[PDB]
């Protein structure tokens, strides 16, 4: 700031006051804060010309610590920054992007903000999976910039269908799961302690290693010969637990045949079936305003940014979604898959990103049988 | 550490009284996740198939019996509803 | 005379080769300069006075339960080698290849894939690297030349010899799915101006689904492959077949119900309270299809019915049909019986209208 | 060269991308977990403290982690 | 890895276009981003360019899963 | 190489004239290429920074401690006795 | 389970009332008797029937829950927005196609006759006759200035098993609602009858839902511009309340009574100053529509959700309260955050949040919210191992 200037300036004025001159409102001059960040620079590091380095170089940054942070008065953004330029009364010492609160975890999940992970409350190759088909999310946010995005844009229908997606239930679709949704490779090798390559290990063989029991009770493939790899064609089961990007983890309690899927008057089905009570208590109302701009993306044709604490508008992207040409509120005109006829209320239906959870319902299922190892 | 007691087995939660005497491993149990089903009564429960081969009911023939278990013999592991296993009254064996 | 199928309209997807992009692409990567010999055909098809019933049954049949064709591997075709991929593993390319679609007509046909790749960069192998080992030579392709089965990274290979083409049906299988939604609609019913915000959270139809019964229809589906040269022919026999099955089906039904009064493991039919009749009849295996349209035409033949029902339970995996009535089992049995051929007829006369209509 | 060493070195070291991530940037307490008292009152310190933000992630671990 | 053959959602065989509609993809973006016209532009800017057009030109129809599963997919060539 | 190490089960341990975090300084990676990487026997997109050993491999997690030449009042008393 | 595929245990959602549990992931163990003796015992004894009335509370454990009650409510409701809540004979005879119960006689209905959804339920429950009457958790004292209620929705009478009218709710076939309809089937018929009636109501619910489709959208949580003015108008009105007593402080007016120091009554009075006037709820009920309001409906019905959701997803979330007070002073001598001045008397430096979940907080209002679930969750941690 010019505080300085401002109470030299403030000097002369009440000098003034003391003399005859009654213009001493002349001398004093306006408060004035603000950072030497500009617009150029900005545009310059996404080019990669300008490095944090060279921020640091010039006077632009510094680095705080914790406790250097408590001789700091922060503006916890450019918006309040800019609220008090004028502002005398409250001068800041630096600002800061409202991003850097949150680490790469929490800034996956789009419109952060938006929901309070507090009532999101948790709280109490080997063994790894490969999933083939993976794609960038429709609401894309920072944190795709420096990891790899899994999982898939998966049309969802918040509805009730049936009871079956009740208490955090999902209603998956048959034909989603066989075309390769959520499929992969599940990799478990021997290691320490033959057979040939390529062969079905069934429970209770001997597959000699350098072992030879496998009781594992799900069919195995000899995938190499440190050595004796077994790999599982693994699927998406019913009992597999699915999350979107914001909490909501789910498990998939019913599968459908494409011709059961409830389907709009354009055609359009959805993989999951949401069900609306998850929303109303957990109140994960980023998973809507995903879904409310994911269509109008996908109609466009375009990836959007949906990172935390960026300015949004809720009435703007049901205005966006009016221009496209859909409903206001997103909504469709649905039908029964199973009898054909079309609910009295349009159906709340679009993408929205999900990844499965790596708790497989088959590696915790156990039965035995009156008799076995004893003690 | 290196301490086995005769009297060291008796207490705390993995003692023998705690662990052993209250409570115990069982056989014949089977442990899954659970879903939603509407189609199931309230007093019902969805079973899997292959846990159903699994475990095991017995029953002892008899006059009323052997009609009904005919089936279940004949069956044997090849289709299910069949059977496992068979004691033999006379020969005190399975 | 009063055609059930009225009017009918065939529109293909094609390639706008405008588009300077599109066609600069497609010219290079396959030198393509015209639409491919299989392309995706949307049909739009109006019908009127038969129950919304029939209509979503023929959908649901031609979206799956229709037998299909798709190409998959032989036990043992993956060969596995020292140079094969490691990336592109058997699952992958298993299910790259059963899902790729195709128009087969003699289902002696067997393709195999060898691919090796010698270059340093990366080589993407397409469906027209797929060849013809074993069947009669194939005067028109069954499939695009342009999918991507895979890539394999610099020096790696990947061989597949038994490529055969395998059959069934979509519901067990999606690979066997063969019809896409694109439409449904009751031109019979009004519809408010959704835009509004007034009836922006509706369905927009100006009868509660709970009381309409739209009998003039539009249904709109779209099949993934039929030779460009000859789509009218394709969806003639597409049409026609789904007729058949669903026809096949129903006479099953009525081969049970003409057998009664010898004993049958599904219809379990029992007097109660001396003047009703109920109805039990339980078909393993089969849908809502058959269950939805068995009980619209016998509530259409019997307006006076005591109850008549249906429940195709997912974990049952068969569906059970009730009817309760005032008649003896003898007098039920032949109205059960007439309600049955109306559907045939209806079917029937459905599958000659076609015939009129897509010539 | 003394090659007994690797042995307790390793038996001291035992003792996707979003997981291999948030692993390797996690800060474990277990000096503090040692002084937990068989968690008496020692969850007090999961809460958000008023020097975290900036620092330390302000958002729930949402169980990927441990219980 | 790849593109799927077809639509997750509906079936319908996106992957016939999928290599098309790549190459036109990338020649689109390089057209309209040459007014700066570095080695890489930033993917943030790249991806807001739309692509309904191009897409439409392919022949797949206006389906809110197809296009969604042809411009988001992944693919595992570029990535690598 | 790393993954020999890996593949093969042996420790990635250096000569004691120690277990070698990979993408160390220390480590043969070091300043190697995503092309290199690969062909080697890495992934390319892996950051390292964890050990080998025991044909697993293992990463250690950053631990915070009670700063150190800092004079902690603690008013915290003795709960057994109040001494 | 016959289909290879399945894995799982599967259980009706009515049963999780038992055992405490949710379909997140969560396990349990099953063991089938094979010995008469323990077959016999297991059926005549531990039953879940038996379990039906708890031992802890003597009132019901099960009953419907989400879907059901929100579904019961549908059917059970006199108008829908098309018009009055009728269908023909063909889809009242498809409610009941899969109860698994003896199916009620149509014979004496024509084809193009209307049925109310009372008259189905009433066709389902003279199974059991009851006697029920009270008011339904639809008709709320809270909404009644703000929302028209129809006469026939706002009472709730079933006689000797049918339902004159009224809405059934989760006041009625709620889980755990003491003197629901389920409770007095299992006073006066038995904790069977309870469970086939709790599962014919739920197939009932779901069948009606199957037509009327019930959805939740982003618009369902969208202030109309004059709502978020008044949002906004209740808001500043608190701060500057807020104000008042902060010059009163700075001028040395605040005389704190005997007991309390200045501190403390200060603290105590903004505490009362920044609460939400009670008038909040009337530019939310004015933006929503409540006959088509699917995030109100699931609220008003009691399936899930309360007013205070709705008040902080639509309207503000309000005054952060830890212990029952402000966010007290930690990151500094004076300071609360670092975004703060020492000695800041603004209300936003305490912990009130002006924004709302749909509106978007800011980053030190997102980082009170989060203060207050970190509270919440390690207190039930403690609780619990407590225990
Ligand atoms: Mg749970
Ligand atoms: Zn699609």
């Amino acid at each position: 700031n010019n505080i300085e200037k401002y109470n030299q300036a403030c000097y002369k004025a009440a000098e003034a006051r003391k003399k005859g001159d009654k213009d001493w409102e002349k001398h004093k001059i306006p408060f004035i804060q603000n950072t030497r960040f500009t617009s150029q620079m900005a545009k310059d590091i996404l080019a990669g010309t300008l490095t944090l380095e060279d921020l640091v170089a010039q006077g632009i940054c510094e680095f705080i610590t914790p406790e250097e942070a408590e001789n700091c008065l922060v503006a916890f953004s450019i918006i309040e920054l800019r609220k008090h330029k004028h502002d005398v009364t409250r001068r800041f010492t630096h600002v800061d992007v409202p991003q850097a609160i949150l680490g790469l975890a929490a800034l996956v999940s789009p419109y952060a903000n938006c929901t309070q992970p507090a009532r999101v409350t948790y709280e109490t190759d080997m063994n790894r999976f490969f999933q083939f088909y993976n794609e960038m999310p429709l609401v894309k946010t920072i944190a795709h910039n420096y990891v790899i995005p899994n999982g898939l844009n998966t049309i969802v229908a918040y509805m009730i269908y049936g009871g079956y997606n009740q208490e955090d239930s999902v209603i998956v679709s048959q034909s989603f799961i066989d075309r390769g949704g959520f499929a992969g490779t599940f990799y478990r090798e021997e290691k320490v302690e033959f057979v040939p390559v390529g062969t079905v290990v069934k429970k209770g063989d001997i597959i000699i290693g350098k072992s030879v029991m496998y009781g594992f009770d799900e069919p195995a493939v000899v995938d190499a010969v440190g050595l004796m790899r077994l790999r599982y064609e693994r699927n998406l089961n019913i009992g597999d637990k699915m999350s979107s990007r914001s909490g909501n983890k789910g498990i998939a309690a019913l599968a459908l045949p494409t011709s059961d899927m409830p389907f709009t008057e354009d055609g359009l089905q959805p993989d999951l079936i949401v069900n609306p009570h998850s929303h109303p208590s957990r109140m994960t109302n980023g998973q809507m305003i995903e879904t409310t701009v994911g269509l109008a993306n996908a109609l466009q044709g375009v990836v959007t940014d949906g990172t935390a604490f960026l300015p949004i508008n809720v009435q703007l992207l049901s205005e966006r979604l009016a221009q496209e040409g859909l409903r206001f509120n997103g909504c469709q005109k649905m039908f029964n898959g199973q009898t054909g006829e079309y609910f009295d209320a349009a159906i709340f239906i679009g993408p929205t990103y999900h990844q499965r959870l790596q708790k497989f319902v088959l590696d915790d299922r156990y039965a035995v049988a009156s008799y076995g190892p004893t003690d | 550490r290196p301490a086995p007691s005769i009297m060291r087995r008796l207490p705390r939660k993995e003692g023998r009284i705690r662990k052993s005497l209250l409570g115990s491993q069982v056989w014949s149990i089977s442990r899954s996740t659970i879903c939603g089903n509407s189609d199931l009564h309230l007093d019902e429960v969805g079973y899997p198939i292959s846990f159903a081969r699994t475990l095991q009911v017995a029953e002892t023939v008899q006059h009323y019996n052997i009609n009904r278990l005919m089936p279940y013999f004949l069956n044997g592991k090849r289709q299910y509803p069949g059977c496992s296993r068979v004691y033999k009254q006379i020969t005190q064996s399975v | 005379m009063e055609k059930i199928f009225q009017n009918v309209e065939i529109k293909p997807f094609l390639i706008d080769f405008s588009n300077p992009f599109i066609k600069n692409a497609a010219k290079r990567l396959f030198q393509l300069e015209e639409q491919l010999p299989l392309v995706p055909v949307n049909v739009v098809m109006d019908f009127k006075g038969i129950s919304r019933a029939a209509v979503h049954g023929l959908s649901r049949v031609l979206q799956d339960e229709i037998p299909n064709y798709m190409l998959d591997i032989k036990p043992g075709g993956y060969k596995i080698e020292d140079s094969t991929d490691l990336f592109m593993t058997e699952q992958f390319i298993r299910n790259r290849i059963n899902f790729i679609p195709i128009y087969a007509k003699n289902e002696t046909l067997v393709f195999a894939l060898r691919s090796l790749n010698n270059s340093c960069e990366v080589k993407t192998i397409y469906s027209r690297d797929l060849i013809q080992v074993a069947g009669p030579k194939l005067k028109y392709p069954i499939f695009n030349p342009t999918f991507e089965i895979g890539f394999l990274q610099p020096g790696k290979s990947l061989i597949i010899e038994d490529i055969y083409i395998k059959k069934g049906i979509g519901r067990k299988h999606a690979a066997f799915n063969l019809a896409v939604k694109t439409h449904f609609s009751h031109l019979d019913i009004e519809q408010y101006p959704t835009d509004k915000k007034e009836y922006m959270a509706l369905s927009g139809y100006k009868q509660s689904s709970m009381t309409s019964d739209p009998r003039h229809h539009r249904l709109g589906l779209c099949f993934p492959a039929v030779p460009l040269p000859h789509i009218n022919q394709a969806v003639r026999t597409y049409l026609k077949n789904a007729c058949r099955i669903i026809i096949g089906r129903i006479q099953s039904i009525q081969k049970i119900y003409e057998n009664f009064e010898e004993p049958q493991p599904e219809l379990v039919l029992f007097s109660l309270d001396e003047e009703k009749t109920k109805a039990i009849i339980t078909i393993k295996d089969e849908t809502h299809t058959i269950g939805n349209l068995l009980k619209t035409c016998i509530y259409e033949m019997i307006p006076d019915i005591s109850f008549v029902g249906y429940q195709c339970v997912p974990h049952k995996q068969e569906m059970v049909l009730t009817i309760i009535h005032k008649a003896s089992q003898e007098d039920l049995i032949t109205l059960l019986e007439k309600s049955i051929q109306n559907i045939i007829q209806t079917f029937q006369i459905l599958e000659k209208n076609v015939d009129e209509l897509i010539a | 060269t003394a090659s007994d060493l690797n042995r307790s070195m390793e038996q001291s070291i035992i003792s996707n991308l979003l997981n291999t991530i948030s692993a390797l940037r996690t800060v474990n307490t277990h000096n503090t977990t040692n002084a937990s008292k068989q968690t008496e009152r020692a969850d007090m310190m999961r809460r958000v403290h008023a020097s975290y933000p900036g620092y330390i992630c302000v958002a729930q671990s949402a169980d990927t982690g441990e219980k | 890895m790849l593109i799927p053959v077809v639509c997750f959602t509906c079936g319908f065989p996106i992957g016939t276009y999928a290599a098309i509609f790549d190459k036109a993809r990338t020649e689109y973006i390089k057209t309209k981003m040459d007014g700066t016209l570095p080695q890489n532009i930033p993917l943030d800017a790249s991806l807001q360019i739309e692509l309904k057009d191009l897409i439409t030109a392919l022949g797949i129809p206006m389906r809110v899963c197809c296009r969604t599963h042809l411009i988001t997919t992944l693919d595992y060539r570029k990535y690598y | 190489l790393p993954n020999k190490a890996r593949l093969c089960g042996l420790s990635y341990s250096g000569p004691v004239n120690f277990p070698i975090m990979r993408g160390s300084n220390r480590c043969h990676t070091h300043h190697l290429s995503k092309t290199a990487k690969k062909e080697i026997g890495e992934d390319p997109n892996e950051p390292g920074g964890y050990f080998i050993a025991r044909g697993g491999e293992w990463v250690v997690d950053l631990l915070e401690n009670i700063r150190f030449n800092t004079l902690h009042i603690h008013y915290h008393t003795m709960q057994q006795g109040n001494n | 389970l016959e289909n290879p595929k399945i894995s799982t245990f599967q259980m009706n959602v009515s049963a999780c009332a038992w055992y405490n549990a949710d379909f997140d992931g969560d396990q349990m163990n099953l063991w089938v008797p094979w010995s008469v003796m323990s077959r016999v015992e297991a059926e005549l004894l531990c039953s879940v029937r038996n379990w039906f009335i708890s031992t802890k509370s003597s009132g019901p454990v099960n009953g419907q829950v989400q879907d059901s009650t929100v579904g019961s409510f549908l059917l059970t409701r006199t108008n829908t927005p098309m018009g009055k809540n009728v269908m023909n004979k063909l889809h009242a005879m498809g409610l009941f196609q899969t109860t698994q119960t003896d199916p009620p006689c149509f014979a004496n209905y024509s084809p193009t006759d209307l049925l109310d959804g009372k008259s189905v339920v009433s066709m389902l429950l003279k199974q059991t006759p009851i006697n029920y009457q009270r008011a339904p958790t639809w008709y709320s004292e809270v909404y009644a200035p703000y929302m028209h209620y129809n006469k026939q929705d706002i009472s709730t009478q079933i006689r000797n098993g049918e339902l004159i009218e009224g809405v059934l709710d989760k006041k009625a076939v709620g889980a755990g609602s003491s003197g629901g309809i389920y409770h007095l089937i299992s006073r006066r018929y038995g904790p069977q009858q309870a469970l086939k009636m709790i599962f014919a109501t739920q197939q009932l619910a779901l069948n009606y839902v199957r037509n009327a489709g019930f959805t939740v959208s982003t618009a369902d949580m969208l202030l109309t511009p004059e709502a978020h003015q008044e949002v906004q108008e209740i808001i500043n009105k608190l701060l500057l309340e807020s104000e008042e007593i902060n010059n009163r402080l700075l001028h040395g007016d605040i005389m704190p009574p005997i007991g309390l120091t200045t501190h403390d009554f200060y603290e105590k009075l903004q505490l009362n100053a920044l609460k939400f006037p009670d008038r909040i709820l009337k530019p939310i009920m004015n933006s929503i529509n409540p006959e088509t309001n699917g995030l109100f409906q699931m609220v008003a019905t009691g399936a899930k959700g309360s007013n205070p959701n709705m008040i902080h997803i639509m309207a503000g979330i309000g005054q952060i309260e830890i212990n029952t007070q402000r966010i007290q002073p930690q990151f500094s001598f004076g300071r609360t955050l670092v975004y703060y001045p020492r000695f800041a008397l603004e209300a936003q430096a305490y912990g009130f949040i002006c924004n709302s979940y749909i509106a978007g907080l800011t980053s030190p209002e997102f980082i009170f919210g989060e203060m207050n679930g970190r509270f919440d969750l390690i207190n039930k941690a403690l609780s619990t191992s407590s225990t």
